């Protein structure tokens, strides 16, 4: 008497996974809602039975529950409304803060733009760290993976982002404003809580939505939850909004997809992820894109996480991520212990787009950096024991020390890009060289003082203009020269 | 109530076919006709009205067709104050040979994670008294902690050592759960707490619940011991508003004791030999251990690092899990420094100058730092020599290792292995000495005079006792 | 006359050293290659073999 | 013909049971009833009139009972002169946005390799009109290239010379098949190939046509867009007659896709977890690109080393057909040397005196050893000094440095922004160039006037012009 086209009865139902009998017209992907009242993903659509996922615990599910068809392939609430607001992977209010008043609806599945649409991605894209502002540049619309080991600082070069676009976002500009998206894949619940309270103080919430999918999740919704970001992020870029995404522990949506996988009996592989992970990373990593004045102008920049075990950079997830994404930043927590706070390996990290994401400013000073930086590493062997070399060599490994102390950043602490030209143009230039080694830190504090307080207006010439005139660089000249005459006191 | 019957006993794993309405999953089935109680709790419904279950005790005996009743409810354990003081099992029952556990109300082991609003985001300093823990890896009072290492290295010792330090002093009451530990130290921790006072066999102010599952209990039961404590610190947090510690021994069994049955229970093995359900199970067990916004729960777990490789799945997984992060280094121990505290691994969430302070983030990252500078000198030591290096890599060498040797720190409960007495250190006292040792003023002290000391006055003391001995 | 010829020897020596660093580090990274591709060859035959159990 | 109806449909891997007669291995099945064309390879009949199929694009949205018709042939693919300068798919429709590709005809991207007797018998050299490729690494006519080196190398520009060079010289258009290329660089590589001039959207002088695989595909688009621009590319040789360039980017990415296809059809993966049919998959793929009766189609692939190693299964699949290298070092881009090729690293299987001729061999194995022995005494002028080294260890030094920047070519590709003419030097001129240098006969001149130029003629014109 029952129809099995539009309704099921569940065979078998164990470790998340229901087996169930009907469902004859259920199209593949689409969401179900079983008799308890947990949804359910329908994957395989197996001859004789259609396997679906469950999104909750699987006690609530038994043998014989009747299984019905919403009809739809999963869709989360996708607006402006989510702004300021935690949501889970469906995009159901968990902050309770009361119902979204999303008006729109979009379907996490959407493929990403193509060729044509999308355009050479040119504007900056301000980390407020001054070494990936410099060294490891990154564009609207640039996939840059932040890779790194485990408590190497990877969370925190993407939350000082977010607390650096309030500086644009709040300025009447629009064209600069990148609203953000935090999604949070395993992360446990005190984790994010803190993340949310940080963001708060910081008052980033306003232009900010942290998707949350917890360890606590069941396996789908830590699967779906980069989807269901990737696609709020997409109302942005579709609409000339510029957004941008942060995809942290993208390997833990990897392991609730294996574990689907795997329990779903899809044939195994390396490392028991199924053949189309690397599918599942690049249909979400690719629909990032810069698209061109016809299609509205819009970013959706993707920062991915992924956590390599041990510096395993060849491992099956952190070698599907690297391919795909336009670079990547790698941390060493050598580098966090030796007092390199952020611990960017600027020899590792390579950004794809390069000078073309960078302010002409930053570019002017960045390259002469990156040529210092570059040598020092090259002489980097001999400072241990390098006082008996060429003159040449010792002031390649002074340079590079100085550069190195003003790489350093406080964490939290994202500086605007016209102080860090200054800083940098205080460096490459060389008149950090006299200065003590850890007396370089103290200057970059008292002239970023200085030049903020006193030197407002050529701080304006840099961040409006956009490049180091002739005018500038001798005002700059002078002040960064007054400046440290005085400054040892 | 819909009594089943036993149609297949393979390992750990029985099968039972209700007639009437199947059990829904995680509720426990009782085997009628065994002269102990054995416990069934349902894992999968495979069809056909049969459930897929796995015992929380041995399966031998078991004949086909054996009737099983259904609880209706998941394993249900006795809870309250009552059972300060007792050892229960897995199941809830009294090991300690001392009658039932008389408590007006029961709890079930599985049950849903706190949510979100729920979370509590205040930051506290808990001082166990240890240099290394303190000014490096701080433990925050509420957060979770996790104490990572290999086999014989000091787990066990220290966490011995942080309940004789921390629990205690703690008013609130405290559950240890012998999760997949040897027989032999439960017994020891049990008759030390005993004459501690601890746990008081005569009154009522025992301070202390015990559950124990040893490696002698089948795989099924080494995967719930621990639901069954969390639980136990669950009702000492919400339905009485109170701090309560949970302290549990190799966590890591909880996700073995799965990788023993997932292939009985039909699942095809993930990476290294796991089962596919790892990440899913031990945060469904781990969100459960957090601190509410209605109680804290301070837990401090044992996690085992399988063949010293802390990129295994096990111990990588509960990484995320944890607020501050104690990694155990079995080099260092080998070199004698106990604790064995890695100083350039172990990691806390609250080791934030604004939280801290400026004063002791400066000194915990200036001690990392020369760490690191040392173990980069070393290779350069190994072929250069010693009597080559300059005078600052030969200063920067000799502060190092007098750092090194006043991470060690003699503990109480260590007194017997070590058979110096214990030490307990002031969080003061441990910055003031790890930044005056950072500044020169002790050079001219021997480096033995820092091993195995407490205080930086103790460490002055010893070197003018080796001169008068000299 | 023999500070020169220290010198000379020690740079001679550390030359050889290094060389002989760069021909054991040829041969342990041919080993780790190999070795590699056998865990992974391992964990590959591990995971076929207890899906085809199932 | 034969509608088919869904059976299953778990992943990529779709099943079908034709009622009718089931359709043959490798042959399209269209879906009925979506709005995206999506395409189905069957590949393992399942018996029961059922037939395993893999999907070439998103496999959401179907469901069981979903009719899907049989094309009757392998997935065929808009094939002609007019697929030069438009991009398509991998099942060969459009994704420029500039209208249906028009062609004449339509190949069959599955075909097979060219039998004995249409192979030819001779190793010939294709000179591609740039000094260091063909003097020292010299392309064969037929064979497969490979192009090891990555970005802030000139790449692009170097394939964008390539087809350039190979136009005008040798009259054959070329084919780029990009196997799992980001939809950002390939979008990159339009507009940059597009200004370079080698793909004209106003009139027809495109010189390349362009198949993308983009990543967000399903992986067996990503495995047989290889073969779809290899057939594009068979057009040209075949009926043309022409001498066609197929520019596969990524190599590992079509062997990668085919061990994930593999995966999903379920079979036991091999060793590192490659596909268990890596050579044979390897072998068809390559074996097509040949040098038939009527031409030949030269293929430079770049290679991609995971966890860099060379012995690494996949590696070694695709050098067992190699028969060049060109290594793009950035160390010679920092000299300033362009193309950014390095001489020494860069080999070639045809460079042997029976191939190339005795005087090619003697002047590539002299410039190969002048820069040598000037590497190896790089270390003694850095220790002891410049003034410390032979009189004719002062003289290797300065002819090598003539002939590393003699290498140096400037190309047409990048006239517009660089501002310098291209160059097509003739082999013949590379050779005299080249034994003149290493005779000594300019010795005399400026090292600058053999910086950026063509024939030696250029460079002793422009020693002239210097001051
Ligand atoms: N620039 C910095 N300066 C000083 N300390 C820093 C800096 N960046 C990060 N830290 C410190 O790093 C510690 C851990 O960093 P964090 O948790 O962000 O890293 P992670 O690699 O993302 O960690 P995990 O993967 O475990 O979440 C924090 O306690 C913080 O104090
Ligand atoms: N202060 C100390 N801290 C830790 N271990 C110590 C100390 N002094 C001696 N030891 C030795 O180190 C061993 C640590 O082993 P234990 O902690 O019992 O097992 P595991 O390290 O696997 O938890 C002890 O058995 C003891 O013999
Ligand atoms: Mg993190
Ligand atoms: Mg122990």
């Amino acid at each position: 008497s029952v129809d099995l086209e539009e309704t099921g009865r569940v065979l078998s139902i164990g470790d998340g996974i229901a087996r169930v009998h009907g469902l004859r017209n259920v199209q593949a992907e689409e969401m179900v809602e079983f008799s308890s009242g947990l949804k359910g993903m329908s994957l395989n659509l197996e001859p004789d039975n259609v396997g679906v996922v469950v999104f909750g615990n699987d006690k609530l599910i038994k043998e014989g529950d009747i299984v019905k068809r919403t009809g739809a392939i999963v869709d989360v609430p996708v607006g402006e409304e989510l702004l300021g607001r935690v949501v889970d992977a469906l995009g159901n209010a968990i902050d309770g803060k009361g119902p979204i008043g999303s008006k729109t609806r979009r379907r996490v599945g959407l493929k990403a733009p193509g060729i044509i649409p999308r355009i050479s991605v040119r504007e900056p894209m301000q980390t407020g760290i001054k070494a990936v502002d410099s060294l490891v540049p990154i564009g609207r619309g640039q996939r840059e993976l932040i890779i790194g080991d485990r408590q190497t600082g990877k969370t925190s070069i993407a939350i000082d982002t977010i607390i650096n676009q309030k500086r644009f976002n709040d300025g009447t500009d629009e064209k600069k404003k990148l609203y953000c998206i935090y999604v949070a894949i395993g992360q446990k619940r005190s984790t994010v809580a803190q993340l949310v309270k940080r963001l708060t103080d910081a008052d980033a919430m306003k232009y900010t939505i942290v998707v949350s999918a917890t360890a606590s999740d069941a396996a789908p919704l830590q699967y779906l939850a980069p989807y269901s970001g990737c696609s709020m992020g997409e109302y942005f870029r579709d609409n000339g909004k510029h957004a941008l995404i942060i995809y942290d522990d993208l390997s833990k949506q990897a392991v609730a997809y294996r574990q689907m996988s795997l329990l779903l009996r899809r044939p195994p592989g390396r490392e028991a992820y199924p053949g189309d992970v690397f599918y599942l990373h690049s249909r979400l990593l690719e629909r990032a894109a810069k698209m061109n004045d016809a299609f509205g102008g819009g970013s959706l920049t993707a920062l991915p996480v992924i956590e390599t075990q041990a510096g395993d950079v060849s491992a099956y997830i952190p070698t599907n991520v690297i391919s795909i994404t336009d670079g990547q930043i790698f941390l060493e927590t050598e580098l966090f212990y030796k007092g390199i706070r952020p611990a960017i390996n600027v020899g590792l990290s390579v950004s794809r787009v390069g000078s073309a994401a960078q302010t002409r400013a930053m570019k002017q000073v960045a390259g002469t950096m990156k040529l210092e930086l570059a040598q020092y590493r090259e002489v980097a062997a001999f400072a241990q024991f390098g006082s008996d070399l060429d003159a040449a060599t010792q002031q390649l490994l002074s340079r590079g020390v100085r550069l190195t102390e003003l790489l350093k950043q406080g964490q939290y602490a994202p500086m605007a890009i016209e102080e860090q030209v200054a800083v940098i143009y205080a460096g490459v230039r060389g008149y950090l060289d006299k200065l003590e080694p850890s007396k370089i830190t103290k200057f970059e504090n008292a002239f970023l003082s200085h030049v903020i307080s006193q030197h407002q207006a050529l701080l304006g010439k840099i961040r409006a203009d956009g490049k180091i005139s002739e005018e500038t660089d001798a005002k700059l000249k002078e002040i960064v020269t007054n400046f440290l005459a005085g400054f040892e006191a | 109530a819909a009594t089943g019957r036993i149609v297949a006993v393979i390992g750990a794993v029985v099968d039972v076919q209700f007639d009437e309405g199947l059990p829904p999953i995680l509720n426990a089935l009782e085997v009628q006709g065994r002269e102990t109680r054995l416990v069934l709790e349902v894992a999968q419904h495979l069809g056909e009205s049969t459930v897929r279950t796995i015992a929380m005790d041995g399966t031998e005996g078991l004949v086909r067709g054996q009737k099983v009743l259904d609880s209706g409810a998941p394993i249900k354990i006795p809870v309250g104050p009552e059972t300060l003081g007792r050892i229960m099992n897995v199941i809830g029952e009294p090991i300690d040979e001392r009658g039932p556990i008389k408590t007006k109300q029961f709890a079930a082991i599985h049950a849903e994670a706190p949510e979100f609003m729920e979370m509590s985001v205040e930051q506290e300093i808990l001082v166990t008294g240890i240099k290394v823990v303190d000014l490096l890896a701080p433990y925050a009072k509420g957060g979770k902690i996790g104490l990572f290492g290999g086999a014989g290295v000091g787990k066990t010792v220290l966490i011995m050592e942080l309940i004789n330090n921390v629990a205690k002093a703690h008013g609130g009451y405290s559950v240890f759960a012998g999760v997949g530990e040897r027989t032999r130290e439960g017994n020891d921790l049990y008759h030390e707490m005993i004459e501690s006072g601890v746990i008081n066999l005569k009154d009522a102010t025992s301070k202390v619940a015990l559950v124990y599952g040893q490696m002698n209990e089948p795989p099924g039961a080494r995967a719930r011991v621990a639901l069954t404590g969390l639980t136990v610190a669950e009702y000492f947090r919400d339905q009485e508003g109170q701090d309560v510690l949970l302290f549990i021994d190799n966590i890591f069994r909880f996700t073995q004791a799965g990788s023993e049955v997932s292939a009985l229970l039909g699942r095809i093995p993930s990476a290294v030999g796991y089962q596919p359900t790892l990440a899913t199970d031990m945060g469904t067990m781990q969100e459960r251990i957090t601190t509410t916004k209605k109680g804290s729960i301070t837990s401090v777990q044992a996690i085992y690092v399988p063949a010293d490789d802390l990129t295994d799945p096990a111990p990588a997984t509960t990484f995320a899990h944890l607020d501050a992060t104690t990694v155990l280094s079995r080099a260092i121990a080998e070199l004698g420094i106990y604790p064995a505290v890695d100083p350039l691994d172990s990691t806390s969430r609250i080791m934030d100058p604004n939280i801290v302070g400026s004063e002791h983030y400066d000194v915990a990252r200036g001690v990392q730092k020369i760490l690191q500078d040392y173990k980069s000198l070393q290779d350069i030591i190994a072929i250069l020599g010693m009597d080559e290096l300059s005078e600052e890599d030969k200063l920067t060498v000799s502060r190092a290792r007098k750092i090194q040797r006043f991470l060690s720190q003699p503990f109480q409960v260590a007194e017997v292995f070590t058979g110096h007495l214990g030490k307990l250190v002031p969080l003061k006292e441990t910055i003031k000495g790890f930044q005056q040792i950072l500044a020169g003023e002790y050079d001219h002290l021997p480096e033995q005079a820092f091993y195995m000391v407490g205080p930086i006055e103790e460490a002055v003391a010893k070197a003018d006792k080796l001169a008068e001995e000299h | 006359e023999s500070t020169t010829s220290e010198q000379s020897a020690r740079m001679t020596a550390m030359d050889n050293a290094s060389k002989n660093a760069s021909e054991m580090i040829d041969k342990l990274t041919l080993t780790f290659n190999r070795t590699r591709q056998a865990v992974i060859t391992k964990e590959l035959i591990e995971i076929i073999s207890g899906a085809a159990a199932l």
